[PDB]
């Protein structure tokens, strides 16, 4: 109909929910795909995981830097995790806006997983931003423990 | 922390399962395997009055409306009634499901979908659609393939059963990963996989 | 010689007890029932093995109802019961119609499916309608269907005469295989594969490759896939490929209107069309084409008895609605449908 009226069932009070990205940084964000590859499906396939803003971030009380994605429009998130020394963004077959590494535990789920992603981006040049900005922080993750 | 039964039901083949899918991971998956009896799945939301989860229950498009299959309806809070917008057939089964459901759930908030809407020859166009007129639902296009409207129905249901017509989805606590340390026995075997990896190229779909 | 408990609506786990037993007290009693009925009921996987041992006693069985007995059984018990009961229907030398509509398979049931298929020779009647088979497992059981002709020839068993296969999502990709099961049973009779997702390439290569072997045919229905221009040219040559061809069932087949036209062109050049009805709603069929269609039913379907144009291009309003109408009227026996949702 125009509107449909019900009964509420249960009654929530507002509230104020935080990001647990507050104590933040945020070295770069930008619009991107992400994808999960197959599984125990012995059948090496892309799935899709997710479509949003990817975004590093270095913690200010720490140096911990991390790989932080969101879906659009349902803002669960897609991709959660540290970046290590032993990480990089090798290429992707053709394509020149795609990278794709490994993973020893993203946390997207909650739940600790390995993963093997991959992200591309709109132009070649973003993927580059995106690349030049991890190496780095990759970078200065490996200098920092001694 | 709220939960909401939410029974999923409509024709097979429709996208039902896809649709539930898509929800909690992020995949579209392209392969149709049929669902036996129901398969319950649980999906959370942040919103501004906090987190709440739907335990949906995809069921199966095979069984005949009927008696047999209460336990999927009895005590559900919501629904969604799902149709394929290129088989008339699909849609004219709407009314069945809508019906097998409100005989044990009465008055509940309901919402049918038009699933498909990204195929080029569409059958069932949405000036036609008038059922959800006559028994007061709400009605979506939706495409769980290019994700069209895909979060419309459960922003609606959680709208009707909270009570603020101005709920809205929000953030999602960024929880801190796990260590990461190791690299013995546990290196080496890793790059194997990641050539696989950046050779295997990817669904050209952009 | 008939056992059923059609629509009982029984929740049967096991078969145990004195009671359970009871309600198959007929089934055990008399060994000359000719049909057996389960329809209406959730059959699990226990009480399917104890009707297997007291079904393949049945040596004079000629028909089995085991649509709808699934409903609530989860994917750990529906093809284990499902294989027990066929086994036990293998056992069934007379056996010619085997219906198991309406139970959810899909691929992770279709091994007792591919078995049984392929090895029941005396199968004539078969009805697999709304399973979910899907174009993987739906091109297995084609396949399995080819392997039937081959050990009923080497039998001498009676044809294939009925394929009720719909709602199961065939789609494309399952048309190669379908094509080739066709033409292994060019004695079939009755053939409806509505509502799978067939697409135009699908109904081209179905039609020209498939049908159109079967010189028999007396019943067709495509009802609610995609035809377009495609699968109209395809439906306009195979036609005269069915010289007893009596009910063409073309519902919801978006055949556009210049396959419409073609189609309705090709009915104009066919002799002794003993066709009786003819089913064209929801096709995009324009004013002229309804024009020409008219008078090839008048001076060429003599027999027609029911046609059906509902949701069309044409107004409800027409001349042409009246005058075939008449036609109908002038013969004392004919039929138009409610012309109340016209397109546009
Ligand atoms: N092109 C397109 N295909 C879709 C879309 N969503 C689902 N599909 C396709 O629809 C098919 C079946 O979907 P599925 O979820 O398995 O159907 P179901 O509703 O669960 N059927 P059942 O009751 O038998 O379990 C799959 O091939 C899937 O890829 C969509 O929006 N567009
Ligand atoms: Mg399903």
């Amino acid at each position: 109909n125009h509107d449909p009226q019900f009964e509420p069932i249960v009654s929530l009070p507002e509230q104020e929910i935080k990001t647990l990205e507050e104590d933040e940084e945020e070295l770069f964000k930008m619009r991107a795909k992400l994808f999960r590859f197959a599984s125990e499906n012995d059948l090496p396939e892309w799935k899709e995981r997710g479509t949003g803003d990817v975004k590093l971030l270095k913690h200010k009380e720490k140096g911990a830097i991390r790989l932080l994605m969101r879906r659009d429009k349902t803002l669960k998130i897609c991709a959660n995790h540290y970046i290590t020394p032993m990480m990089e963004l090798k290429p992707n077959a053709g394509s020149d806006r795609a990278w794709v590494w490994n993973t020893h535990a993203d946390f997207a789920d909650e739940c600790p997983k390995p993963e093997l992603l991959a992200i591309r981006f709109l132009n070649a040049e973003n993927a580059q931003k995106f690349k030049t900005k991890f190496e780095e922080c990759r970078k200065e993750i490996e200098e920092r423990e001694k | 922390q709220v939960q909401f039964k939410l029974v999923l039901v409509g024709d097979g083949g429709t996208g039902k399962t896809t649709f539930v899918k898509r929800h909690l991971t992020g995949e579209f998956e392209k392969k149709y395997v049929a669902t036996l009896g129901v398969e319950v799945h649980p999906l959370v939301f942040h919103t501004n009055r906090g987190p709440i989860k739907f335990n949906v229950w995809d069921t199966a498009g095979q069984e005949k409306f009927g008696g047999l299959r209460d336990g999927y309806y009895i005590q559900a809070q919501c629904a969604i009634i799902m149709f394929d917008v290129t088989s008339r057939v699909t849609y004219k089964n709407v009314p069945n499901w809508h019906r097998d459901l409100v005989r044990v759930c009465e008055n509940i908030p309901i919402v049918l979908c038009g699933n498909k809407v990204d195929i080029k020859d569409r059958k069932v166009k949405a000036k036609s659609i008038v059922f959800h007129r006559k028994k007061n639902l709400q009605y979506y296009d939706i495409s769980a393939k290019s994700n069209y409207n895909f979060e419309k129905p459960f922003l609606w249901l959680a709208r009707k059963l909270i009570g603020d017509p101005n709920l809205e989805f929000v953030a999602m606590p960024a929880l801190a990963p796990p260590e990461v340390v190791m690299d013995p026995a546990l290196a080496a075997q890793y790059e194997h996989d990641l050539e696989v990896a950046q050779t295997t190229a990817l669904p050209d779909e952009d | 010689a008939r056992f059923s408990i059609e629509g009982k609506s029984l929740k049967l786990d096991a078969i145990t007890t004195e009671d359970e037993k009871s309600v198959f007290a007929v089934l055990l009693e008399d060994d000359s029932v000719k049909e057996i009925v389960l329809s209406g009921n959730t059959i699990g996987t226990e009480a399917a093995r104890w009707l297997s041992e007291n079904i393949a006693s049945k040596k004079d069985l000629e028909i089995a109802e085991f649509s709808d007995i699934f409903t609530g059984r989860v994917k750990d018990e529906i093809p284990e019961a499902l294989r027990l009961l066929l086994q036990a229907l293998l056992k069934c030398p007379k056996l010619h119609t085997v219906r198991l509509s309406d139970n959810a398979f899909g691929p992770t049931a279709q091994e007792p499916l591919i078995d049984f298929l392929s090895k029941h020779t005396p199968l004539e009647h078969l009805y697999l309608h709304n399973n979910g088979l899907g174009p993987q497992a739906g091109a297995k059981i084609a396949r399995a269907l080819q392997e039937l002709a081959v050990n009923k020839k080497a039998k001498n068993a009676p044809p294939l005469r009925s394929i009720i296969c719909g709602r199961n999502r065939l789609e494309n990709g399952s048309m190669k295989e379908w094509a080739k099961t066709f033409q292994s049973h060019r004695l079939l009779h009755t053939v409806k594969m509505v509502q799978n997702g067939i697409r135009p390439e699908g109904i081209e290569h179905l039609l020209l490759e498939g049908l159109a072997y079967c010189q028999e045919l007396k019943v067709l229905d495509l009802q609610d896939n995609t035809f377009t221009h495609l699968g109209s040219s395809a439906l306009a040559i195979a036609l005269k490929s069915w010289p007893n061809l009596r009910e063409l069932g073309l519902n919801d087949c978006l055949l556009s209107a210049r396959g419409a036209a073609a189609v309705v062109d090709a009915f104009s050049k066919l002799e002794n069309i003993g066709l009786q009805t003819l089913r064209l709603q929801y096709n995009e069929i324009e004013l002229d084409a309804v024009r020409t269609l008219k008078t090839v039913i008048d001076e060429k379907m003599p027999d027609l008895l029911f046609l059906e144009l509902n949701g069309n291009r044409f107004s409800e309003e027409d001349d042409v609605v009246d005058e075939i109408r008449e036609v109908f009227s002038t013969r004392g026996r004919g039929e138009l449908d409610e012309l109340d949702d016209m397109e546009e």
